[PDB]
């Protein structure tokens, strides 16, 4: 609700649908994209936490 | 059966106007203990309850309107209104003893005999409550004689909203509201707001804003312009919504009727009549508080604003040009 | 399946209901509500 | 490449979420009682009013509370390369030839309908 | 057709002295607020050398 | 009942100075833009349509003030301006503290104007704020009128100009006083001025000439005292519409229609709202009287 | 009797809600005098050494 | 100018000139205090990045 | 089909064949007449350059 607390404006949902793209191509087949981290176990259960 | 009596004791004697506030000087300061409705802010606790509270709802202000008992015949008002409709008492001549003609605004379009498209909505719905319009100029013969001289608006006497209407064959009894608030028959505890139909109101503050002051007041003004059409005398009746105060309205009436005053005075550069010179009147159809939303209804459809909380004060006709 | 304001003996919950209701109402998340403001929030009369 | 160069400056605006400490006792507060006021009585309703004062006195002459930026969450800004149309700011100022001046305006320029990477930022020129 | 339920929120009061805020805080009732004027505090510090 | 306060919160201390000219008008009336209990200081002064840097144009700032709801003045206290509140239809102590000062007693008439005499006198800037307050001025309606006279008459003037002393003085038993022009803007005050170019002609065209002829056989030789106008010369224009003969119902039907067009310059000669006194006390300055808008 | 007894659930909910509206007034005005009195870390870091 | 004590002061308190708004189409200039919870650290250091 | 001088670095950031950007989620709700300026209206630049 930190993003809607103006209301959905103009303005808003562009800054929303701009995070729709980012979160698609970044984080997605999360299992897939984790398996050649460093990391491994931290990325998957900030992602699935 | 008493008990059917008793009920009369308790409701009339409950309601009653207040009394004059008379106490002798040998009583003392006890008439200091008589003043209740004076006293306005009231003591908060932690958790206040009804039972804290139930002596600050008891003092309510003393409210009540003044009701008109009009004996109508069933030819003029229509057997079905949506029982909020504004009225106006047309008067000629004492005839008999009592019978009444009331002039409801679709009624009044239908003895004006304006065009369809300049109010392209209540021409259909005033064109199936009533015939061809000569069902109510039959009653008044003097529709192009009073439109010449213009003594039209002289004889309309604004009245207020419907509160009742009992409907018989022959005879219409119709009860309207003036000064106030009028109470609600057939639902108990309620209140009757002033409905207009969207098509004759004409709202007046309009802005971007591209700021106004707030206010308590917005008063309804009613309008009626004597024009020509067609080369025959004909009469317009418009509505409006301004708490801009009277010193504004007639200036944005003035730019609201522009065109219209242009068309009629290119005919007098010919032949000017002195009776000709009278163009309009406005009257104050009385107020309405501020920030209320016109709720907008439909009936067949027919769209029509309603007024909350509409209070009647009427005025006279004043010429304005 | 219509809605109704008749006075109803409403349960209350534990789990609060507020979250995001000012711009997902204006939005549309849910079909079928109604908004009362000031006076009209009331449970208003029995008529049968 | 006219005769000069120029320099650009815009702004920025970052959704932050901040972490505010306050040491403790560092405010004396004071606390009235609530009253009830009646008005704007009406036919439909009638509206109340309960009202409520405070004192707040800083006990101590220190600074006792202290504000971070911590979490970015968003940028608002888009960071666009509009500029800024000076024709807005100024309308009153224009070219002697009226007939030229609306040709210089048509070669430069609520008209955007829906903007797509965030909210638009203005830009100057120096 | 049926009545299944008919739920409805309980907004629970979330008092000024029970959160941990007023840790920050001294907190005095003070019955006449609206009498007062100006409040006053007045420091006197000595410093030695 | 009704209850009527607004509290005004303000933001920062006040100092000594302007506290000082504000607790000397502890009467005042001066409108206010929203009905609430707690109001900025924003919406207090005049001076959202009356500034420094605008010119004012003193129609419009009195056609504001029919808009707005008025208010009275209780304390002055060095956070919070406390003020009451004029309703209709309210009996209320009223105080005149008002700087070009004027007798009232019992029974007498009031209305609310603009300041038209001086400014600097009437309007006290806050330094500290940084919106200054315009105090309006309560005027009896011989000089309410008297002052919206001589205002239509100087816009007139001053456009054939594209001197002073007829156009800026207004004159009353006893005194005489200077309006304040000097960057006044025109284009409000002179749409009044339009619509009086629209009901005067039409009152030019019905005259009744029976009433000219009265002129006629009046002017010449019976001279009165309230005739001096015309100074015991007939003016031109006149001896030329009396050629006709009279009839009698030719005038009735232009005497209704004189009379109807004199209703409409209520409409254009409006002040804002009205102040029925029926009861002044003289050496306390206090008084009682009941608001009545429009 | 349902209907008055109806009446007085709705007056008392209306009236919760002042009171429980004005315990939030507490909460925000104190946090609102907090934050007018909060200079940030890199002002006031280097004034506290 | 003045010393910096008391600009430390007016930083948190005082929201400073020409403000930017927020959450509408175009960088327009905020008239409204009410609601506007910016800071702009870029009077007091006087810099530009 | 394209003219030979389009740009080799609107193929790499990820956008529609078009040559403008078709986001109407980001636009008013149900104006259709403000849709279709995005879309196919020349006096404005598209939203994405």
């Amino acid at each position: 609700p930190v993003y809607s607390e103006r209301g959905l404006k103009k303005a808003v949902k562009s800054d929303m649908v701009s995070m729709f793209k980012a979160h698609l191509i970044e984080h997605s087949f999360f299992l897939d994209k984790a398996e050649l981290m460093t990391r491994g176990k931290q990325y998957v259960l900030t992602m699935l936490s | 059966q008493a008990e059917n009596a008793a009920r009369l004791g308790r409701q009339v004697l409950g309601l009653l106007p207040p009394p004059t506030h008379r106490v002798s000087l040998t009583r003392g300061p006890e008439f200091a203990r008589g003043v209740r409705d004076l006293l306005s802010k009231y003591a908060a606790s932690t958790r206040p309850t009804v039972g804290s509270l139930h002596e600050a709802l008891r003092q309510a202000p003393f409210r009540q309107p003044t009701y008109g008992d009009f004996l109508v015949y069933s030819q003029t008002f229509s057997p079905q209104e949506p029982l909020g409709t504004f009225l106006f008492s047309f008067k000629q001549e004492d005839n008999g003893s009592s019978m009444d003609m009331l002039l409801t605004p679709t009624s009044l379009f239908m003895l004006s005999g304006m065009e369809a498209a300049k109010a392209p909505q209540t021409h259909k719905v005033a064109g199936v409550w009533y015939g061809s319009g000569s069902g109510l100029a039959d009653f008044i013969p003097n529709l192009s004689e009073l439109m010449d001289t213009g003594e039209f608006h002289t004889l309309l006497t604004p009245v207020g909203p419907m509160v009742q209407s009992v409907h018989s064959t022959f005879v219409t009894k119709v009860t309207s509201a003036m000064k106030g608030v009028g109470l609600a028959r057939d639902e108990p505890r309620a209140h009757v707001g002033l409905t207009l139909p969207c098509d004759m109101l004409v709202d007046l503050d309009e802005s971007c804003p591209m700021r106004e002051p707030a206010g308590l007041n917005v008063t309804i003004y009613a309008s009626l312009v004597y024009l020509r059409v067609n080369q025959r005398p004909s009469m317009a009746l418009t509505f409006f919504q301004s708490g801009k105060g009277f010193a504004e309205v007639v200036a944005m009436i003035k730019d609201h009727f522009t065109d219209v005053i242009r068309t009629k005075y290119i005919q007098l550069r010919h032949e000017l009549y002195i009776n000709r010179l009278v163009f309009g009147a406005v009257c104050t159809l009385g107020t309405v508080p501020f920030d209320s939303h016109p709720v907008h209804q439909s009936l067949n459809s027919l769209p029509v604003l309603v007024f909350a909380n509409f209070e009647a004060a009427c005025g006279p006709w004043t010429v304005f040009l | 399946a219509t809605l109704e304001q008749r006075p109803f003996p409403y349960l209350a919950t534990e789990a609060n209901l507020l979250t995001q209701i000012k711009e997902s109402a204006a939005d549309g998340l849910f079909k079928s509500f109604q908004l009362l403001l000031g006076k009209d929030a009331r449970e208003g009369s029995v008529r049968f | 490449h006219p005769g000069f160069a120029m320099t650009v400056v815009r702004t920025d605006e970052v959704l932050a979420e901040h972490i505010l400490y306050c040491s403790r006792a560092s405010t004396s507060m004071f606390v009235g009682l609530p009253s009830v006021v009646r008005r704007e009585v009406r036919s439909d309703a009638v509206t109340f009013e309960i009202t409520h004062e405070i004192a707040s006195l800083h006990t101590a002459l220190g600074y006792s509370s202290v504000i971070a930026p911590a979490h970015v969450a968003a940028i608002t800004t888009d960071m666009g390369v509009h500029c800024q149309d000076l024709f807005m700011i100024f309308p009153g100022d224009a070219y002697q030839d009226r007939q030229l001046h609306d040709y210089i305006k048509m070669k430069a320029g609520e008209n955007l309908p829906g903007l797509s990477h965030g909210q638009l930022a203005t830009c100057e020129i120096i | 057709e049926a009545l299944l339920g008919v739920y409805t929120n309980v907004v629970e009061f979330v008092k000024f002295l029970e959160t941990a805020l007023a840790a920050a805080c001294v907190n005095t009732e003070f019955k006449d607020l609206r009498r007062m004027i100006d409040g006053k505090i007045q420091f006197k510090i000595s410093m030695p050398t | 009942a009704l209850d009527k306060s607004i509290v005004v919160n303000l933001t920062s201390r006040l100092f000594a100075d302007e506290l000082a000219a504000l607790q000397s008008k502890i009467g005042s009336v001066l409108p206010l833009g929203d009905c609430h209990r707690l109001q900025n200081i924003q919406a207090l002064g005049l001076g959202c349509v009356c500034s420094r840097e605008t010119s004012p144009d003193y129609i419009q700032i009195m056609q504001y003030l029919s808009k707005c709801t008025l208010a009275v003045l209780e304390e002055v206290r060095p956070d919070s301006l406390r003020l009451t509140r004029m309703d209709p239809s309210d009996n209320l102590q009223i105080k005149n503290v008002y700087a070009p000062f004027f007798q009232w007693d019992s029974n007498t008439q009031l209305a609310v104007l603009p300041p038209l005499f001086s400014r600097k006198d009437s309007t006290i800037v806050l330094e500290s704020n940084g919106f200054d307050i315009v105090f309006p001025m309560v005027v009896p309606q011989q000089l309410g009128h008297a002052i919206l006279q001589q205002l239509l008459v100087y816009h007139i003037y001053s456009k054939i100009s594209a001197l002073d002393l007829y156009t800026t003085n207004v004159s009353f038993m006893g005194r005489t006083y200077r309006l304040d022009v000097d960057n006044t803007d025109p284009r409000t005050a002179l749409r009044v001025l339009d619509d009086l170019s629209m009901y005067l002609c039409i009152l030019s065209a019905l005259v009744p000439r029976g009433c000219l002829r009265l002129l006629t056989a009046l002017v010449r030789h019976d001279r009165h005292p309230l005739t001096e106008v015309f100074e015991g010369v007939v003016p031109d224009e006149v001896t030329r519409i009396d050629l006709d003969q009279l009839s009698v119902p030719d005038d009735i039907t232009r005497m209704r229609v004189m009379f109807s067009y004199l209703q409409s310059l209520s409409s254009i000669f409006n002040l804002g709202p009205r102040l029925h006194v029926y009861a002044y006390s003289a050496e306390t300055l206090a008084a009682s009287c009941w608001y009545s808008p429009r | 009797f349902t209907e008055y007894a109806g009446a007085i659930k709705t007056i008392t909910s209306a009236l919760q809600f002042g009171m429980d509206a004005l315990e939030r007034g507490l909460v925000d005005t104190v946090l609102a005098v907090k934050l007018r009195h909060a200079p940030p870390v890199f002002i006031l870091k280097t004034l506290g050494d | 100018n003045r010393g910096l004590y008391t600009l430390v002061n007016e930083y948190s308190a005082r929201l400073a000139g020409a403000p930017a708004t927020s959450t509408t189409d175009l960088q327009y200039v905020v008239v409204n205090g009410t609601d506007v919870f910016l800071d702009q650290p870029c009077h007091m250091l006087q810099e530009a990045y | 089909p394209t003219p030979v001088t389009s740009d080799v670095a609107y193929f790499q950031t990820p956008s529609n064949p078009r040559g403008r950007a078709a986001c109407v989620v980001s636009c008013d709700a149900y104006s259709n007449e403000s849709a279709e300026r995005l879309l196919y209206d020349h006096s404005i630049p598209d939203p994405a350059y």
